[PDB]
DNA sequence: AGGGCTGATCGTGCAAAAGTCGTGCCAGCCGTCT
DNA sequence: AGACGGCTGGCACGACTTTTGCAATCGCAGCCCT
């Protein structure tokens, strides 16, 4: 306004201890790490016994069927390497041409090895090994009982029209195995039972772990939040240590024990405003994402960095700290901090949409569809335009990549 | 032994080794650094209860 | 994964998302359901057959 | 390897007759031990893996459930007692995690509690000291005198903290002295077996 | 009967193979125990 | 006897270049119907 | 049986994100060089 200088009265350099500071709210658990090294150097701051039960392991059933199996010392020794060639799924991982090299043996042939091989397909109760879907339907087909509906048909189809099948190509199928018309249906549901991957029944193994960092839910009508009191690491300054420096007879130990002293005030400190900040962010990011939280991932408001940066006194750089590897817990479940910020879509109507949500609602009309008839991308961009897309199926696309949803040619199947 | 799969909490074995590991580890670097006799007898007894 | 990828556009509906956990009476028990319950969190409403 | 011997080395065991005990020393622990843990954490929850240097971890113990190596490279049986460059770890079976222990540097000195403590003092028996003195001096708070036979001074003999100071000061840079284990440990070291034997 | 990881795997296979014969190998639990006495600062080891 | 000058102590950001996505847009191709 | 079409994937461009790399000016005075 009008010209002037200072005639009433009312900024900094932040250095590698603010810097570090800054550095640190990067992560919470490696944090505690670097916050033990710092205390490490910081001299003033402070039977019915349950044991594990052995499983089969997906292995063990393996190796105890070779050991009760009888085999020669060279097939029982092929057999182990063969064993160690073995996957989750129950595919071997491994060439048969690499377990021959693996064997080191003149002697060790592949005829020998494929026999080994074959023994111990049949050997384990699932079938495992095959290294190859097509023998994995092939000995699922063999248990199989001979007297089913279409079984020589859905044998040769399984034998080289697996490609047929993979496209989804029911007519080129129908045309080159020159099977029957809607009749072959049976044959290619009675495959669809034959179980693939059958060697994954016998693994089994979850996380149970989310550790989660935030907890905020709905209460008396509106969002509470809090931070979780057990994660939130705490540091305090030994009283012991501070006694003694404030009365150490050496003026040398009594400057050091001031500067640490110093340097872990500095550090608490510094620990406990990026707990703060960290705090007053959520809240500020659950107020304007109560929508999501509630309604679900369809109601997410698109927000930026900018729009979050907007309600607090922080800067955008501050916002990118704290939106760093930051994990919070809700009534909805549990969902990263940068989860948060989404794309803004053009919408009729005028609004702008979370490109989350608009996968979101993308994923659920391609689900919610006819089988026989799978909708098309400039279809769907079409559906969705008529809840005001403004969006030319690309970035549709590009969202159903995001989702691995299939062409609308191979999503198609026989009724 | 995870009892609620998300923590492990070993006990009676392993909570020992980790007082006496960072014990050990604080009187080391601290004893490179020249500190005064009081905290590193000090921390010497504390590692020597441990 | 160009096998799973291939299993999926076969089978598809499992692609090895997810592993059996499911409820099984343990060996030597045989009995008949009285009853079911279900209790469920606050802002969770799958409520399948609640 | 023609690993037709291989599997057949791993089931075998020895005579193993007239079991035998004695007491440990450094180099043996060393021997035993093929790393040293420097960190206190065991696992982490954002991988679920091994610490690195700590217990639990990797590089010492041996190798985690299967012949794979923690970084991912080098796993399956053509390889059997070969080392990774990106991992050090041992390409072989889970058990041996069973069979190896680990080893702590410890600079500081440190006692044995089994001995001084039962019935009988073996500190004390050796040193011919009484119990109180060798506890008191075990927590830096009893400094005893390691040795000096010009200053009028006892060579074991308790000297408090004021005591010590005055001693020193009067009789300057000449009656050593220490209050922690290392001064057990210079004291017993510094002395002879069979000459004491013949004396007593 | 015991710990004898290598026993009870080659018993199963004498049993099924009805060959009814013994196989002694060495406890499991005397190891845990060398193995927890040497953690103590006492050297114990087997001779021939 | 007078000048040089020496090290204590200090400090929740940002910005600038870089990256990186949202969205659209073009090129080809194969299933197909002609 | 060559063209329609929808998919898909490569290509590009402004618009949101973000990360690292800086570490100012300040009053004491006694000691060393001239």
């Amino acid at each position: 306004m009008k010209q002037g200088l200072q005639l009433r009265l009312s900024l900094a350099m932040t250095p590698q201890l603010q810097q570090a500071i800054r550095l640190l709210q990067l992560s919470t658990l490696e944090l505690q790490q670097e916050l033990q090294q710092a205390l490490e150097s910081n001299p003033l701051l402070e039977l019915p016994v349950y044991q594990g039960e052995t499983t089969q392991t997906l292995q063990d059933y393996l190796m105890w069927q070779v050991e009760l199996t009888p085999f020669t010392d060279t097939d029982r020794a092929i057999a182990t390497s063969i064993v160690d060639a073995v996957d989750d799924t129950g595919y071997l991982t491994i060439q048969i041409e690499d377990i021959v090299d693996s064997i080191g043996d003149d002697e060790i042939g592949l005829e020998e090895v494929e026999a080994v091989l074959k023994r111990i397909q049949r050997f384990d109760p699932v079938g495992v090994a095959a290294k190859d879907l097509r023998d994995c339907l092939l000995i699922q087909l063999s248990q199989f009982a001979k007297e089913t509906p279409w079984l020589e048909e859905a044998r040769l189809i399984i034998s080289d029209h697996l490609d047929l099948l993979a496209n989804h190509d029911f007519r080129t199928l129908m045309r080159v195995t020159r099977l029957k018309e809607e009749v072959l249906k049976e044959a290619v549901n009675l495959i669809q039972s034959l179980d693939p991957r059958p060697g994954q029944s016998i693994q089994t193994s979850e996380p149970e772990y989310v550790i989660p960092d935030v907890l905020v839910r709905k209460v008396s009508g509106r969002w509470t939040v809090e931070l979780n009191a057990d994660s939130i690491p705490r540091l305090k300054i030994n009283q012991q240590y501070a006694a003694m420096g404030n009365s150490a007879r050496n003026d040398a130990d009594g400057q050091f024990i001031r500067s640490n002293l110093q340097e872990a005030r500095w550090l608490i400190k510094s620990l406990e405003s990026r707990n703060d900040t960290l705090l007053r962010v959520s809240r500020c990011i659950v107020e304007q994402q109560q929508a999501f939280f509630e309604q679900g991932e369809e109601y997410m408001k698109p927000m930026v960095l900018a729009d979050i940066a907007q309600a607090v006194e922080m800067h955008e750089s501050t916002i990118s700290r704290v939106t760093t590897q930051k994990y919070l817990h809700s009534p909805r479940g549990i969902f990263e901090l940068k989860y948060f910020f989404s794309s803004h879509v053009n919408t009729e109507g005028g609004g702008e949409a979370s490109s989350t949500a608009i996968r979101a609602l993308v994923k659920k009309l391609i689900a919610a569809e006819n089988p026989a008839k799978p909708l098309s991308d400039s279809k769907l961009t079409s559906m969705l335009s008529e809840q005001g897309i403004m969006v030319a199926r690309r970035t549709v696309a590009k969202y159903r990549e995001s989702l691995s949803i299939p062409p609308s040619n191979q999503r198609k199947q026989l009724v | 032994v995870p009892l609620d799969g998300g923590r492990f909490a070993t006990s009676d074995l392993n909570d020992l080794y980790r007082r006496v590991i960072n014990r050990n580890n604080r009187l080391k670097r601290l004893l490179d650094l020249a500190a005064p006799d009081i905290i590193v007898r000090n921390e010497k007894r504390m590692l020597q209860e441990a | 994964t160009p096998e799973e990828k291939l299993l999926r556009a076969i089978f598809g509906e499992k692609a090895s998302d997810v592993k059996d956990s499911s409820l099984r009476v343990p060996n030597g028990v045989s009995g008949t359901v009285i009853d079911v319950q279900v209790f469920t969190r606050d802002g969770v409403e799958k409520d399948k057959r609640a | 390897k023609d690993l037709l011997k291989f599997l057949k080395a791993q089931t075998k065991t020895e005579e193993f007759d007239a079991i035998k005990i004695a007491l440990a020393s450094p180099d043996m622990i060393r021997s035993w031990s093929f790393g040293e843990v420097k960190k206190p954490e065991t696992i982490n929850y954002r991988t679920f893996k091994p610490e690195r240097d700590g217990l639990f971890c990797a590089r010492i113990f041996g190798p985690v459930k299967d012949y794979e190596c923690l970084c991912g490279k080098y796993k399956r049986l053509k390889h059997r007692g070969v080392i990774c460059e990106k991992c050090g770890v041992e390409v072989t079976q889970t058990k041996v995690r069973r069979e190896r222990m680990g080893h702590i540097e410890l600079a500081s000195p440190t006692a044995h509690i089994w001995f001084l403590k039962s019935l009988p003092s073996r500190i004390g028996l050796l040193l011919d000291m009484p119990l109180r003195d060798i506890e008191r001096v075990l927590y830096f708070e009893s400094y005893v005198v390691i040795e000096g036979g010009m200053t009028n001074l006892e060579r074991q003999q308790i000297l408090t903290e004021e005591q010590y100071l005055d001693a020193l000061e009067e009789f300057g840079d000449e009656f050593d002295a220490k209050m922690g284990a290392e001064a057990i440990q210079a004291l017993l070291k510094s002395m002879d077996l069979e000459q004491e034997c013949e004396q007593l | 009967k015991s710990d004898d990881v290598n026993g009870r795997t080659k018993m199963y296979k004498n049993i099924v193979d009805g060959n009814h014969q013994m196989e002694p190998g060495m406890p499991e639990s005397f190891n845990v125990l060398l193995k927890e006495i040497r953690s103590l600062g006492i050297n114990i080891e087997l001779e021939d």
